[PDB]
């Protein structure tokens, strides 16, 4: 009953890596599906897989293969990463295919970046920022404040945790990241988020405040070579307690 | 199941005349389900070089199919289609008449 | 060539309606699709339509002319949760699906007690940012980016007190600039004139 | 121009013997072949040439795909039915879709399923709903009316696509399809009046007798149409004569708005 489920969700390449992407589908479905989503076009299908046993090419099939394993699994394998193959993914699939009707169901998405050099993959500084005493005399609430800066690809998870429990209520956070440098391609990114909260729950001195960016970046076999610390997947926070006053 | 037996018409593609090269044709048609084996015979002995339809489908669900062979007639000799089906017990031959 | 078009972006406000048009042109005709698909997230199937005439299905109907290539998805007492992409695509003579880009619709909240202010949030031991955060406006407000390349200005958010039904617009701004001050970091925006600034 | 018809078909075997396809799917515009696929093969290939040069390698490409899904999906239905109706040993599954551009220019459009031969289920697409025949398909017919978009869409390929398919294919094939050869017809005396047609195309043709200038169609024996095998076909029909009173005996040939009469003496 899981539906569609693809891996992974973000990954960092450099031009000439391998990567294979997984799709699996447990709903007994003999169509398979990849695609890529890019700004500004419609979804391409890159290859399918009419049924178990045969796949044929899409519209953008270059660059890319894969393998319809069994029923249930289609593998998209990129052999050579280009940067034009920066994208995100989608596996999807459906009942049967040429059925007029049938809808496709779609796995979560992969987002790849291809860079030709890793020198600027950077995880994010992770800052809180207590609410201000006017907002909280003027409204009766306090919003706390959580920048996500200086990082790159755009590729982090934010979370607000509040007592140890994830929370969401209240929340928003950008939906997309902020160029810091909007003329440069390569550019760094900015994230803001806030929680906002009653000023009776803030003033409460055992509330606790956390917000949490998990970023994901290079791991073991990436070659690093820069003098500052290699910028591998890793969860990045800042806290605060809440304040009687 | 109603399986359905062959219909067979042995004929020739324009009207015969004794030493004229002509085309020698046998119509199996009606038949279900879909195997079936059809020769055509020239003095009772099966012709080798014999020619077919890929098998074809009616609109009543059964099956055709048009086997046929060059050939020149003479007064002599003499023409057969043989066809063996899942509703025939023994082949059944049928003569050419003209 | 086969072509599918549609809005890029559209923007409405909260309890009212919106349709979003999908106009194709195709080799053959097997169907049109709507699918839903939120900010990050995959897409979902909304609806079908082969034949011509209109189609419920909850606060969403969807319409098709095929004799004029179009369809419309409608949106009724819109919510902020519809704020989506919503995609359009068309199964061609050939079964092959050609997508349109997506339209992205933006959803305005009725604020219903607009307070416009720009607060200084509190310095973090940690970090050299000043944090401005300009909030509770009504929604035709619009947030401008920063003309100061040292000084970062997000777009406008809107958040979701559950527990008090409330909803409120905000966007923040920040900078490590010794002359950053809460009292002009909008000042590139078109700001209401009644927003308040707290004393320094 | 005269009425054409496109129409697909398929068939599944459950248990073929050696070497026999467990799928094979034929197209056909009028009497002509245009398209095959089997199980064997596992292609899709032109059976006409004026289908092969008008249609790009993508076309083959793409419809081979399909069909290799369509031929999983007709075994997983035709074990299901075989196993509804408790079946032993082979059983065969057969499907036909198409429609008919009329000369007047109406159309009509099929859709249908048969078990072993026999209707199994047939498609109403004016009422959108499946006809059973019997408890198996009464259950599939279930099924099938439950999917009500999956009934609008085949409604629309045969109003909509199938003609305009058809349509491409009589253009592409049209020397072929559009033609008209004349037949050539005699009579002769076998006692029984034959009258023989041959050389003619299109297939359709009338043939009848007439005695005294009325017809006398319980006597009459109709001979079948039959290919000649280059193209044209011919066909015949007889009366028995009676010896023992003269009649004014004629043969009558309708064929592609051409009518002909030989009255014999
Ligand atoms: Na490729
Ligand atoms: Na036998």
């Amino acid at each position: 009953n899981a539906g569609v489920t693809q891996t992974p969700k973000f990954q960092v390449l450099k031009t000439g890596q391998s990567m294979t992407l997984q799709c699996a589908q447990d709903m007994n479905h003999n169509s398979m599906y990849w695609y890529r989503q890019d700004p500004g076009m419609g979804l391409r299908l890159i290859y399918y897989s009419a049924s178990e046993g045969t796949t044929d090419k899409g519209e953008v099939p270059n660059g890319y293969n894969v393998s319809r394993l069994n029923k249930r699994e289609f593998s998209l394998r990129l052999e050579s990463a280009a940067p034009s193959q920066t994208s995100v993914y989608f596996c999807a699939s459906s009942v049967w295919t040429g059925e007029g009707s049938g809808e496709l169901f779609f796995g979560e998405g992969s987002r790849l970046t291809v860079l030709e050099d890793l020198k600027n993959v950077f995880p994010p500084e992770v800052a809180v920022f207590e609410p201000s005493e006017a907002e909280i005399s003027h409204t009766q609430k306090a919003t706390l404040v959580c920048l996500a800066t200086g990082f790159y690809p755009d590729h982090v998870e934010l979370s607000w945790w509040v007592n140890g429990k994830e929370v969401h209520s209240g929340v928003c956070t950008d939906p997309q990241p902020l160029k810091e440098q909007p003329a440069l391609n390569d550019s760094r990114y900015a994230l803001s988020s806030r929680l906002r909260v009653s000023a009776t729950f803030w003033q409460n001195p055992r509330n606790h405040f956390r917000c949490q960016v998990q970023f994901y970046g290079l791991s073991e076999n990436d070659e690093w070579t820069q003098d500052r610390a290699k910028p591998v997947t890793q969860i990045v926070s800042a806290e605060a307690w809440g304040r009687a006053d | 199941m109603i399986q359905r037996t062959p219909k067979i018409q042995v004929y020739s593609r324009h009207p015969a005349e004794n030493g004229k090269s002509n085309f020698l044709n046998c119509y199996v048609s009606g038949f279900h389900p879909s195997d079936i084996e059809v020769d055509l015979l020239k003095n009772g002995e099966r012709i080798e070089k014999v020619e077919h339809s890929d098998l074809s489908f009616s609109k009543d669900w059964s099956f055709y199919l048009l086997y046929y062979t060059e050939f020149t007639p003479t007064e002599k000799d003499e023409y057969a289609c043989r066809v063996n089906h899942v509703t025939l017990s023994q082949p059944k031959i049928v003569k050419w008449d003209r | 060539g086969q072509n599918i078009d549609q809005p890029t972006e559209m923007t409405a406000t909260e309890g009212a309606i919106v349709q979003i048009n999908c106009t194709y042109q195709t080799s053959g005709f097997n169907g049109l699709f709507w699918y839903q698909q939120h900010a990050g997230e995959a897409p979902t199937f909304l609806s079908y339509n082969v034949l011509d005439g209109l189609e419920e299905k909850g606060r969403f109907s969807s319409f098709l002319s095929r004799s004029k290539g179009y369809s419309y998805l409608l949106l009724k007492e819109l919510q902020m949760k519809d704020s989506a992409s919503y995609l359009c695509a068309v199964k061609d003579s050939n079964y092959q699906l050609i997508w349109g880009a997506g339209t992205k619709l933006i959803i305005k909240p009725d604020i219903q007690n607009p307070d416009p202010a720009v607060y200084q949030l509190r310095d973090s031991k940690s970090s050299d940012k000043s944090v401005c955060l300009f909030t509770d406006f009504d929604s035709q407000t619009n947030v401008s980016q920063s003309k100061d390349s040292d000084v970062y200005i997000t777009d406008k958010c809107v958040l979701d007190m559950r527990s008090m039904d409330f909803k409120s617009n905000s966007a923040v701004a920040w900078s490590n600039k010794s002359d950053f001050a809460c009292a002009n970091a909008f000042n590139n925006s078109i700001i209401p004139e009644d927003t308040f600034f707290p004393s320094p | 121009m005269r009425t054409h018809s496109l129409r697909y078909f398929r068939l599944g075997v459950s248990d073929p013997i050696h070497g026999v396809p467990e799928f094979i799917s034929v197209g056909y515009v009028d009497s002509h072949p245009i398209t095959t696929y089997d199980s064997v093969t596992r292609q899709k290939e032109p059976r006409a040439p004026w289908m092969a040069e008008n249609l790009a390698p993508d076309h083959w490409e793409r419809y081979t795909q399909l069909l290799r899904g369509w031929q999983q999906m007709f075994k997983v239905e035709l074990k299901r039915l075989q196993r509804h109706y408790n079946h032993s040993g082979s059983h065969t599954y057969q499907r036909m879709i198409g429609c008919e551009l009329l000369e007047d220019g109406s159309t009509t459009g099929f859709l249908q399923y048969a078990y072993d031969g026999q209707d199994f289920l047939i498609f109403n697409k004016d009422t959108l709903s499946w006809l059973a025949v019997d408890n198996v398909a009464h259950t599939i017919k279930q099924a099938w009316e439950a999917n009500q978009h999956e009934l609008l869409y085949q409604k629309n390929w045969l109003e909509e696509e199938c003609i305009a398919w058809l349509k491409r294919f009589l253009e592409y094939g049209k020397d072929t399809l559009q033609r008209t050869e004349p037949p050539l017809v005699r009579v002769n005396r076998k006692t029984a009046l034959f009258c023989k047609a041959h050389g003619f195309y299109p297939p359709e043709i009338y043939m009848t007798w007439m005695k005294n200038g009325e017809e006398i169609v319980q006597e009459i024996d109709y001979g079948d149409i039959l290919p000649s095998g280059d193209g044209t076909y011919q066909a015949w029909a007889s009366i028995e004569l009676d010896p023992q009173s003269s009649n004014l005996y004629s043969c009558h040939v309708e064929h592609s708005g051409v009518h002909m009469v030989l009255q014999v003496p």
